[PDB]
């Protein structure tokens, strides 16, 4: 069965037919910080003020493309990543279909990443059977994971949302999570949605704050500075 | 010609100066990634993709580092990646297949020069289809590549023998032997290669 074809004669996408731990799950949400959260501009801040030097970084600027402000890749290009990434640390990168996917290549390498993996979201329209470079048909999104310093796919399946929903499926949390990458996590233009503990949202739509750098680093101090995430909290008094 | 039509060769050595221009070319490359014989990213480089088109679509398959080196390749041989194809991969159910496991290949398409009277937005770019022998990319490619360019020109490189079909010239070095229909083709090849075939 050609699915390409069904699609040109139907309007399915060949995605509408792909068909279809726990202990894991509990470790990553009994080591979670508290969330923390911080409206600010990132245009017009300071990232060096949030610290200390993160282990993840979960980067999800608005495209333009996601409305059919915004920033260019000439903006996010110029974000400071560099100076917030522990010296080994990963980038979760979202870089949709169009020129993100080359762009957002020239950002990781730009802040002392390589990438290891592309993670792909690809999305359905099981409930509602153009760019003009375009050559195809775009159904997805893409979010690019890179490395710097020394039981998951590489695809998460969900409908297409809402026109006007810039929301990317929560599922990028869990592949994050189950990494066990350590706990100091930033989410860069995170929402008030998007707030999740174990991590730290910064993004110009927030409507409240309660960062503090101070409070922060306390999460991380000894004996918990080098935790992945995955493991028993230590014990105390 | 219009049927299958193919040439055994080394793609590093061809004089791909006899085939012509096409619509589309598509490559699944053997990159050099890190087990049964590649090319060098400089071969890769140097492969002289930019004469076999003055206005089309250029389809390369990607795994691993690939995925940028394909993008030099791509930008080095003059096209702009305007779109990425995913094969997701199932089993004969319909079920999908280092830090992740891989459930898909990508295929970045690139444009040069300005092409006229494609049925772009016929197809999405996504791919659902049987895993077969390993490497062996899905079929459903022509057809997509088909709508898109309807009976124009096409050349495939690194193409094995179930690779060939119409109007597509494959190029490969496991096919058998050299068929050749196209008259224009067939002289310019009698012309460069009038013992059979050579080298460098
Ligand atoms: N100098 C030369 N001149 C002319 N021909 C040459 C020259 N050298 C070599 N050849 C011939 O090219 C052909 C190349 N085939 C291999 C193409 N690449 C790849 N190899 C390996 N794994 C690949 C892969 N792609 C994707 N994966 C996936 O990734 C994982 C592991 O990496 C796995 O999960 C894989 O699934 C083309 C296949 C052809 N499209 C089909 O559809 O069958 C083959 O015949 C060579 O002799």
């Amino acid at each position: 069965n050609d699915y390409c074809q069904h699609f040109v004669d139907t309007g399915h996408r060949p995605q509408n037919f792909i068909r279809d731990i726990r202990l894991k799950d509990e470790l990553i949400a009994k080591s979670n910080t508290p969330p923390m959260y911080l409206q600010a501009d990132i245009e017009a801040f300071d990232i060096r003020e949030l610290t200390p030097k993160f282990d993840v970084i979960l980067l999800e600027p608005p495209l333009e493309e996601y409305y059919r402000k915004c920033w260019t890749w000439d903006d996010i290009m110029k974000l400071e990543i560099d100076e917030i990434a522990a010296p080994r640390s990963f980038i979760f990168l979202w870089c949709g279909s169009g020129e993100g996917l080359d762009l957002g290549r020239v950002c990781l390498r730009k802040w002392g990443y390589r990438r290891c993996e592309d993670i792909c979201w690809i999305k359905t329209n099981k409930n509602n059977p153009l760019d003009p470079k375009a050559v195809f048909q775009r159904t997805k999104e893409h979010c690019l994971m890179g490395i710097k310093g020394t039981v998951d796919i590489d695809l998460i399946i969900t409908e297409e949302p809402e026109i006007g929903n810039i929301e990317k499926p929560v599922e990028i949390f869990h592949i994050i999570e189950h990494f066990c990458l350590g706990r100091r996590r930033l989410h860069l233009f995170g929402r008030d949605s998007t707030i999740r503990p174990g991590w730290l949202t910064v993004g110009p739509t927030l409507t409240n704050s309660n960062y503090n750098a101070e409070t922060y680093a306390s999460y991380f101090s000894a004996p918990n500075s080098y935790l992945t995430g995955c493991t028993e909290e230590i014990e105390r008094l | 010609l219009f049927p299958p039509q193919w040439i055994c060769c080394d793609i590093r050595y061809l004089d791909v100066s006899i085939l012509g221009k096409f619509a589309v070319v598509m490559a699944d490359p053997p990159w050099d990634i890190h087990p049964y014989g590649t090319l060098t990213d400089d071969e890769m480089r140097r492969l002289n993709i930019p004469v076999l088109q003055d206005d089309g679509f250029l389809f390369l398959w990607v795994t691993g580092r690939a995925m940028e080196l394909g993008r030099e390749c791509l930008n080095l041989w003059g096209y702009e990646r305007v779109d990425e194809i995913i094969w997701v991969k199932t089993n004969q159910l319909q079920r999908i297949i280092h830090w992740l496991n891989h459930g898909k290949e990508h295929c970045l398409v690139g444009v040069k020069g300005n092409p006229q009277g494609f049925n772009q937005g016929l197809d999405c770019d996504v791919i659902v289809a049987e895993v077969r022998s390993t490497s062996h990319k899905p079929d459903e490619i022509y057809g997509m590549i088909e709508r898109l360019s309807p009976g124009t020109r096409k050349i495939e490189l690194f193409g094995r023998p179930h690779n060939v079909q119409p109007n597509w010239i494959t190029l490969g070095n496991q096919l058998d032997g050299i068929h050749l229909l196209d008259p224009d083709v067939v002289a310019r090849f009698k012309q460069r290669y009038p013992d059979g075939i050579i080298s460098k």
